[PDB]
RNA sequence: GUCGCCUCCUAAAGGGUAACGGAGGCGCCCAAAGGUUCCCUCAGCCUGGUUGGUAAUCAGGUGGUGAGUGUAAGUGCACAA
RNA sequence: GCAUGCUACAAUGGCUGGUACAGAGAGUGGCGAGCCUGUGAGGGUGAGCGAAUCUCGGAAAGCCGGUCUCAGUUCGGAUUG
């Protein structure tokens, strides 16, 4: 590394708001990590909204009518 | 659209004539006039030709079909655009 | 990136705050709000995170909201397209789906009007 | 400060055991692991203007943590409008505990805030080992501010790693954990 | 139309060699595009990748000269000139 | 392409709660109150009235309180699922 060229990069604490918090290295000036959502939190492969679609064409002729 | 209570509306030949393809092989082209009727699963897999005021255009039916009406798969106007 | 994949705007009041996000209105809105006991009359940047993320919570949990939904409209109109009925055909063709007549002005869908040279009378 | 980073310490131990579990190399120094992670952005409108290239600038240097190299244009083009050395793209190189601290920050945090996000493919491999994908879009590393960037860009992201065949460069990236769907 | 200078061919493996023979250039440019020292290897092709396309920037693989050389051409130059 | 209109482009306004003041007309396969049900269109029961009697019925603008604060918007309401 070049001494003056670098940006200031030290301790930070990350929090995820979801009950993780985490010793991470980052340029957040002045301050910490204040995330909205983590990697174990998020919906994506926690498995939390399964959309896939909705195919049932038929099933909905019964659904209104059976 | 139809009111719920009241049921789809199948034109009641061919609601008939789709059963007895059924009952006898679901092989054969129905031919008919109701555009009126509500596409259904009993026929689904079936070949039906809608009329579409001059010519009884053939239409396979699908899963997808059955809620839309057998009228909608005929169209009744040509347009091909103005000009060439 | 405030709510789900939108920001809600500063300044603004949250009752209409809410209604930013695409798939939510303002009855919609208003439901969030009666649901989840929040107040729709203070501006969004007095915002604690707990009542934030339980708004997102129930947002979540009971609405299709941003890409789910937009996603699910293009389907409808992909399928509508793929099974070829009139509604589909009228898709296709850029033009008006809803039985509206198209002789006069049909605007919205034609676009812009694309003025044509016609016969020239003597 | 001195501590060895919670991703690499995790790479050494769980995964160079599965590794020597499941490929059965013959060698200990054969288990592959990340060479370097290549930050770039080409920036291309910047041939008509310098701010937009500052901005990159900050922005790579918030996200990565280090000063970008800036490459001036090798060729000039007349249809893409750039002269001979114009700076038109810049990019980080990560190796050792920068690159476990940016990988470890990039997969916990910046990605999962992508919006509708569905997953990375798993057929973006170069072929050798090494893969590189895409980001639309750059404010959604949460280590910049949100309020003051120029405007919206984009940037790419190559995993380099020590891995012979395609498919142990998976089972490494997937053993670090990427989100991998199962489409093209 | 041409007249001085430069490169190639004619020119018959030293040099030289004519025609209103066949091809082109020059009347500059550069305070670095000079001196020195150290470092580097290209073009093309293949694969992957936000914007991005044949081709901008990035990664890996290949690839010895086919790139490059301020400016014509030849002789050179990758040991790099 | 033209023509006649409607709704607009907002603050003399939008939204919301409350609260005043009409006329002229229509009605028995009709006008339907009240109650119950539904977010609502409506549905179920269903009196009354061939009607200066009963029903359509609520008038709206306005006033009053709250709110929005000039934003392509809490304007506009086309289009589309
Ligand atoms: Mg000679
Ligand atoms: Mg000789
Ligand atoms: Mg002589
Ligand atoms: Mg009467
Ligand atoms: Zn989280």
């Amino acid at each position: 590394m070049k001494q003056g060229i670098h940006p200031d990069y030290r301790e930070t604490t990350v929090v995820c708001t979801c009950g993780n918090t985490f010793t991470t290295r980052s340029t957040s000036q002045s301050g910490t990590l204040n995330a909205d959502v983590c990697s174990k939190c998020h919906p994506f492969y926690t498995g939390k909204q399964k959309i896939l679609d909705a195919g049932g064409r038929v099933a909905r002729f019964e659904r209104r009518y059976g | 659209p139809r009111s719920l209570k009241k049921g789809p509306f199948v034109d009641e030949h061919l609601a008939k004539k789709v059963t007895a393809q059924n009952e006898a092989g679901t092989h054969n082209v129905i031919k008919t006039w109701s555009r009126r009727s509500m596409v259904t699963p009993d026929m689904i897999g079936h070949t039906i030709g809608v009329h579409d005021g001059r010519k009884h255009v053939p239409v396979f039916v699908t899963e997808s079909m059955v809620g839309h009406k057998l009228g909608e798969f005929a169209p009744t106007r040509t347009f091909k655009g103005h000009v060439k | 990136a405030r709510l789900i994949g939108v920001d809600l705007p500063r300044d603004k009041r949250l009752e209409v705050a809410l209604t930013y996000i695409y798939g939510i209105g303002r009855t919609r809105a208003t439901e969030t709000l009666k649901a989840t006991g929040i107040s729709g009359d203070l501006r969004v940047h007095e915002l604690t995170d707990d009542q934030l993320v339980a708004l997102r919570d129930h947002i979540e949990a009971n609405y299709h909201v941003e890409g789910d939904l937009r996603r699910e409209v293009a389907a409808d109109i992909r399928r509508k397209i793929e099974i070829g009925t009139y509604q589909g055909r009228r898709h296709r063709s850029g033009l008006p789906v809803r039985g509206q007549r198209t002789r006069t002005n049909a605007r919205t869908r034609k676009g812009k009007r694309k003025a044509v040279a016609k016969k020239k009378a003597k | 400060a001195h501590e060895m980073p919670r991703l690499k310490k995790q790479y050494r131990e769980q995964i160079r055991a599965a590794m020597q579990e499941e490929f059965g190399y013959r060698n200990p120094m054969l288990i592959p692991g990340l060479e370097k992670i290549v930050v770039n952005m080409g920036v291309g409108d910047a041939a008509h203007d310098s701010k937009v290239m500052d901005g990159a600038i900050r922005d790579i240097t918030a996200i990565t943590g280090q000063k970008p190299q800036v490459t001036k244009a090798r060729k000039s083009i007349a249809q893409f409008k750039l002269r001979e050395g114009q700076p038109i793209g810049c990019h980080v190189t990560l190796r050792g505990d920068r690159m476990w601290e940016f990988a470890d920050r990039l997969l916990t945090l910046a990605l999962p805030r992508i919006r509708d996000f569905r997953g990375l493919n798993s057929n973006q491999f170069d072929g050798k080992g090494n893969y590189t994908f895409g980001l639309s879009e750059q404010v959604m590393f949460l280590e910049i501010d949100q309020d003051k960037i120029d405007r919206i860009r984009g940037m790419d992201i190559t995993f380099v790693t020590t891995a012979q065949t395609n498919e142990e460069g998976k089972a490494l990236l997937k053993h670090l954990g990427f989100p991998f769907k199962a489409k093209d």
